[PDB]
């Protein structure tokens, strides 16, 4: 099976600006090859076919062409409501090329959540760690209890872009059992991101108010 | 689609991608290109640089030993080739052409000249003048009319005119123009960048009429022997009067041609109005508005239109043909509208491929017979594909983006040498014009000197080809090679080249003769075809045959449509001189016709292979398939082998036109392109072979294949240019 | 021109579903029919197509001898029948013809267990929340199946600072997500914040509201 490579996976850039997604081909595929745009939670409109021709309707902004086993899909002048995955396609598809309206950088505002009551009650305790408003998407979160490191037991999400402020938000829950709970004492939550000039840490102790 | 592309690179068959005889005249081609017929029946081709300050010339039928002729100018001509004329006088190409700074430059070429060995030319050649002042009244456009008299275009709109006293000398004949008094009006200004209705198109009529274009599409017309405009017809308050957009055109181009009295405008509304009209006395008088069949937005812009006399088509109700060229970038389309009837009110569209087979092939992977392995193997591919005008300009564009071979074997190198050798052929191919080659056959001349494209009617076969994924109806006949090409189209290359070298082998006694058919069939299929395709189609493919009178059917396809006619002679016009135009269009045709022959024959053996089909009952027609695909292999690989040698071989295969061939009209050429179908099918690899001797790697494959004595032999020699050879 | 995706829906494992693709505007009899699926959050992946024109068919590895693709043209309908259904198999599927066209899709969910409605905990702002600054307050809507559940917040009137976040699955087989908003910190002793929690699955409708703990 024929593998397409895309590069690079997530790119960010102006509007105005010209935009470059490459894609390599496992083996070599003649001009066979067509780029779509998918919008997220629709279907992908066809942009080009035949690596170089201009589907009907779409704006002259979009070019295609290949030199060799590489294709390129080119936007020459990136507009506000560009941002989507655009995929190239031999049938394989290619693992997908994310772009958004690249913004400066913003440091995220974070919160800890204690587990309620009312979820101790049950069994079980999930403590939250917000990140709210930054930029870029690429955050890092470190949980600690009583100082030691976490792994396996956190989950996290992050929401679409904002389309205004164009910012992401992050969740993350770290999961224990009510007893494993009240093992410990010191939860905490330390953020890493380009907008914070050093780690910051959100903790509570157990059972303080 | 009912016409192929035929391209056809006037240097192919030679190492030297230039004419060694090249001259460059001087006055004290990738913009414009185009054909013209001259006195002695020969077609001078000419080409107006991206700059417009280089002319070159050279003669279509022998571009490689005849002369190339660069003339370079002093400077661009005022608005490209529009400001350029060029026609033959009484011996001569007489051009001229407007330049920049106002001069009206003079050129006069002898026929001789044009036709001879010489570097050197002799006599006032050139004349330069200033018979009008051109600094303030920009001109745009420059017609000629006569020897004498020829009629300038300006900018602004108007008119002026240009009379030969002598035999060199020019003067402005000014002609009466009140238009500009709409700068009266508050919608108008004389100084106006703007508010120009400059012509954009234009013809002569009788001799006396002069027919105009403009920019707000008004048909006017003026009267050369009163010098007095007669008509003003506003062309678009007839149709749909499009408040919201009109677009005024805003470059000069080819939006009308007429053929006796008729007369098509092209209109812009969504780049689709044909409205044509007859003129008559002068009256001009509308008919209809016949709109285009243009999807993708509509995006192609006009190259060049041509009305005449109908062609062979496969609709007889026909009264008149338009030709149309349409360009979208590098990609062209050509179309030709057919007007069934007097009245313009019933027509038809008519497609063509605007691709050529061996590029289809290469794109589409479908090219079976290209020898595969070596990364040398490969640059020998390109190199004989491509010709070494373009292999040499895409070496060139590699080093100059430093992209250099690293090693005999960089893999990584060769597949950019594929794009940018596709590139390059795609730039050169740029179609720039139409000529009209002999009675009726459509050229297409590109944008690369040395590059022509034809249009070729294609046969019936052709078209069933061409229209698989199309064809509403369509004979049992097309029925039944679809729906072969419904399950052939599903097995990969590799699987259908082992097949095909079965079907060499079983020529060849690689399996041996001592075999039955069915044993053979069956070697073929468990080694090639078992665990290698779906049985859903397999079940599918036997349905669809079941509805077939297969005896009947291939009967047809094998006794009409494949195997050619004895011909006594139907006359192939001999040439008296090597034609290298009608050699290379004649070596290109058959190598469509025989590709696609090949690829049904293979289709039809497959089925043979598969379905328990009496062996005996239709052994006849399996022979004779073994054969014609035993000698379609040996042809197309020959072709992409050594061209010339093929061609060379091929035309002195044929004794009463071994020099070449003249065709002036589509039957003509099929006619011919049978003729050598049937050579083919029935001396050419002997003379092949011995001038190839006197493309090594090659007669392995085809001392394999080809050979099956005087095989063993020539395996024997190949072998020694060790053991191997010794012990044959 | 549209084509139609009907017959989807929540399917047990190892159970059977037939999609149906009802085309129209375009001519069905020469084209080709594809059924394209995404996996939540994954690429595109060709599955299956069939040429009306020949009846031809053919399948990507993954789903070969569990799915059959058909096609009726005298309905101008086509079809794919899924067997042996997996995990692996969820996904949005779209139906393409040759891909100019496309089907709005249809999600498949392979898995089990019942419907259960949603819990809804307060998610409360902090006791230290900045002076004159900004503070951020929330519900956590946990354990629910099938999705969807929607939240708003004053009954619409606060749309400003709002985030609701797409939903985890739990290694549990339940849903969970949280929503979000920012308001002024003096705002807390004077405003009143009601998170509203709708789960259509179970008729269940949640009206919480957010306020600081007492200690």
């Amino acid at each position: 099976d024929i593998q397409m490579t895309q590069s690079p996976s997530s790119l960010s850039a102006s509007v105005g600006d010209r935009v470059t997604i490459t894609c390599r081909a496992s083996q070599s595929v003649s001009s066979a090859v067509a780029w779509y745009q998918q919008k997220p939670g629709k279907a992908p409109k066809l942009l080009i076919y035949s690596a170089s021709s201009l589907y009907s309707g779409v704006p002259s902004r979009f070019s295609g062409s290949r030199s060799g086993t590489d294709f390129t899909l080119t936007i020459s002048s990136l507009q506000p409501e560009d941002f989507a995955t655009y995929y190239c396609q031999q049938i394989t598809f290619g693992q997908g090329t994310k772009v958004e309206i690249k913004r400066t950088v913003a440091a995220p505002s974070v919160f800890i959540f204690p587990p309620s009551d009312s979820q101790l009650k049950s069994g079980t305790a999930s403590v939250v760690c917000l990140l709210n408003n930054f930029y870029p998407r690429e955050a890092k979160v470190q949980w600690k209890v009583d100082n030691a490191l976490q792994s396996g037991n956190s989950q996290e999400s992050v929401t679409e872009q904002d389309s205004k402020d164009s910012t992401y938000s992050l969740s993350s829950t770290l999961t224990l059992s009510k007893a494993d709970y009240e093992k410990h004492k010191v939860y905490a939550c330390e953020v890493t991101h380009q907008g914070l000039s050093s780690p910051v840490t959100k903790s509570f102790n157990r059972g303080e108010c | 689609a009912c016409l192929s592309r035929i391209d056809a690179n006037l240097l192919q068959y030679y190492e030297k991608p230039e004419p060694n005889n090249t001259v460059d005249l001087y006055v004290s081609g990738s913009e414009y290109s185009n054909c013209l017929l001259l006195s002695n029946s020969e077609y001078i081709c000419y080409h107006f640089s991206s700059r417009s300050t280089l002319l070159t010339f050279y003669p279509l039928s022998d571009a490689y030993h005849g002369k190339t002729i660069n003339i370079h100018l002093p400077n661009a001509s005022m608005n490209q080739r529009y400001t350029l004329t060029i026609q033959e006088v009484e011996q001569q190409l007489l051009v001229n052409v407007i330049l920049k700074d106002g001069s009206f430059l003079t050129l006069q070429l002898p026929l001789s000249f044009l036709f001879s060995s010489a570097n050197t030319l002799n006599g006032e050649w050139f004349h330069l003048q200033n018979p009008y002042d051109f600094t303030v009244r920009v001109p745009h456009f420059l017609f000629y009319v006569s020897p004498q008299f020829s009629v300038v275009f300006l900018e602004d709109g108007g008119l002026l005119g240009l009379k030969k006293v002598d035999g060199v000398h020019y003067e402005p004949l000014l002609f009466n123009d009140n238009s500009y008094l709409k700068s009266l009006t508050r919608f108008f200004s004389r100084s106006s960048k703007s508010d120009y209705d400059s012509v954009i198109s234009c013809k002569l009529f009788h001799e006396r009429y002069l027919i105009v274009l403009t920019q707000n599409c008004h048909l006017k017309i003026w009267d050369l022997t009163s010098f007095t405009l007669i008509q003003d017809y506003d062309m678009v308050s007839q149709s749909d009067s499009d408040p919201s957009h009109f677009r005024k055109v805003e470059a000069v181009g080819e939006y009308l041609s007429l053929y006796n009295n008729t007369l098509v405008t092209l209109l812009p509304l969504e780049n689709g109005l044909f409205q044509m009209g007859t003129l008559l006395v002068l009256t001009y008088t509308f008919q209809n508005n016949i709109p285009t069949n243009l999807s993708a937005s509509a995006i192609w812009s006009i190259v060049d239109l041509v009305l005449t006399r109908p062609l062979e088509l496969n609709v007889e109700a026909s009264y008149l043909n338009l030709i149309v060229l349409w360009k979208s970038g590098t990609a062209s389309k050509l179309q030709i509208l057919n007007v069934n009837d007097e009245s313009f009110k019933n027509y038809e569209w008519i497609e063509s491929v605007n691709k050529s087979l061996v590029d289809l092939q290469s794109e589409h992977d479908l090219d079976i017979v290209t020898k595969t392995g070596d990364v040398e193997r490969g640059f020998c591919n390109l190199k004989s594909r491509y010709g070494t005008q373009i292999f040499e300009r895409a070496q060139q564009i590699l080093s100059e983006n430093k992209i250099i071979m690293a090693h005999n074997e960089d893999e990584e190198y060769l597949a950019n040498l594929e794009t940018i050798l596709r590139d390059v052929k795609t730039a050169f191919n740029e179609a720039s014009s139409i000529t009209l080659y002999g009675d009726e056959i459509i050229l297409v001349n590109c944008f690369q000197p040395y590059n022509h494209s034809l249009y070729k009617l294609n046969t019936t076969v052709e078209n069933w080809f061409y229209n698989m994924h199309s064809e509403t109806d369509g004979s049992e006949l097309f029925k039944y090679l679809r729906t072969l090409n419904g399950f052939a189209s599903t097995l990969s290359n590799d699987v259908l080249r082992s097949i095909s070298k079965k079907f060499l082998d079983i020529i060849t006694g690689e399996l041996p003769d001592s075999m039955t058919t069915v044993e053979k069939f069956t070697d073929i299929f468990k080694n090639c075809l078992e665990n290698q395709f779906e049985i859903t189609n397999l079940k599918i493919l036997f349905d669809e045959l079941n509805s077939f009178d297969i005896p009947v059917v291939l009967n047809d396809l094998i006794n009409n449509q494949m195997k050619p006619g004895i011909f006594w002679k139907k006359d192939f016009i001999s040439a008296i001189k090597f034609d290298g135009f009608t050699s290379i269009i004649s070596l290109e045709s058959l190598h469509q016709l025989l590709s696609i022959h090949y690829r049904i024959t293979l289709q039809v053996l497959l089925t043979f292979v598969l379905f328990d089909l009496d062996t005996e009952i239709f052994g006849q027609h399996i022979s004779t398939l073994l054969d014609l695909h035993y000698k379609q292999f040996l042809l197309l690989n020959l072709y992409r082998q050594d061209k010339c040698l093929l061609a060379e071989v091929l035309l002195k295969d044929s004794s009463e036109f071994s020099f070449g061939v003249k065709f002036f009209n589509y039957g003509q050429l099929i006619a011919y392109i049978d003729s050598l179908n049937s050579n083919v099918y029935n001396t050419e690899n002997s003379f092949f072979m011995t001038f190839f001797r006197s493309s090594h790697k090659n007669i392995r494959f085809f001392l394999e294949n080809v050979e099956c004595e005087v095989q063993e032999f020539m395996f024997a020699m190949t072998l020694f240019s060790f053991d191997q050879s010794y012990e044959i | 021109v549209q084509l139609v995706e009907s017959g989807g829906g929540l399917v047990q494992p190892g159970g059977s579903l037939r999609l149906s693709c009802a085309a129209s505007g375009f001519n069905f009899s020469s084209s080709s029919i594809h059924w394209v699926r995404q996996a939540p959050g994954k690429g595109l992946e060709w599955v299956a197509s069939i040429s009306s024109y020949y009846g031809y068919t053919s399948y990507a590895d993954s789903v070969k001898g569990r799915f059959t693709i058909s096609a009726d043209t005298s309905k101008n309908t086509a079809y794919l029948q899924m067997n042996s259904l997996r995990a692996e198999d969820t996904a949005v599927y779209y139906c393409a013809r040759y891909m100019d066209y496309w089907g709005q899709g249809t999600l498949v969910t392979v898995s089990s267990a019942s419907t259960k409605g949603p819990s809804v905990f307060p998610l409360a702002p902090s006791s230290k929340s900045t002076s004159g600054g900004t503070a951020a307050l929330g519900c956590l809507v946990k354990d629910y199946f099938p999705e969807p559940v929607t939240v708003s917040w004053n009954s619409g009137a606060l749309t400003s600072g709002v985030h609701t976040f797409p939903a985890v699955l739990q290694s549990s087989g339940l849903y969970s997500l949280s929503s979000v908003v920012t308001v002024p910190s003096s705002s807390l002793g004077t405003q009143t914040y009601i998170c509203n929690v709708n789960h259509k699955p179970s008729n269940t409708k949640v009206d919480k509201k957010v306020e600081p703990k007492s200690c």
